[PDB]
């Protein structure tokens, strides 16, 4: 009975830090999202290689 | 004479 009692417990505060896991990956998805954004502005059409042959030609 | 908010918590519940 206990026991049955403490996997309630366990149970119930383990998919609490799951969903707290869970939704800072979430966010963190989100907020990486926009990270990637503005870093990208910053960099990320300025992280290509061109001119590969256009110096040849 | 005298709001219906309960899928992911029953989820979690069971």
């Amino acid at each position: 009975r206990q026991l049955h009692a403490r996997v309630d417990k366990v149970d119930e505060e383990r998919y609490d830090i799951e969903a707290k896991v869970t939704k800072n990956i979430t966010e963190i998805a989100d907020l990486t999202q926009k990270i990637f954004d503005l870093r990208g502005k910053f960099k990320r059409p300025t992280l290509r290689r061109v001119r590969i042959s256009a110096d040849a030609m | 004479q005298n709001g219906k908010r309960q899928t992911e918590r029953e989820k979690k519940k069971k």
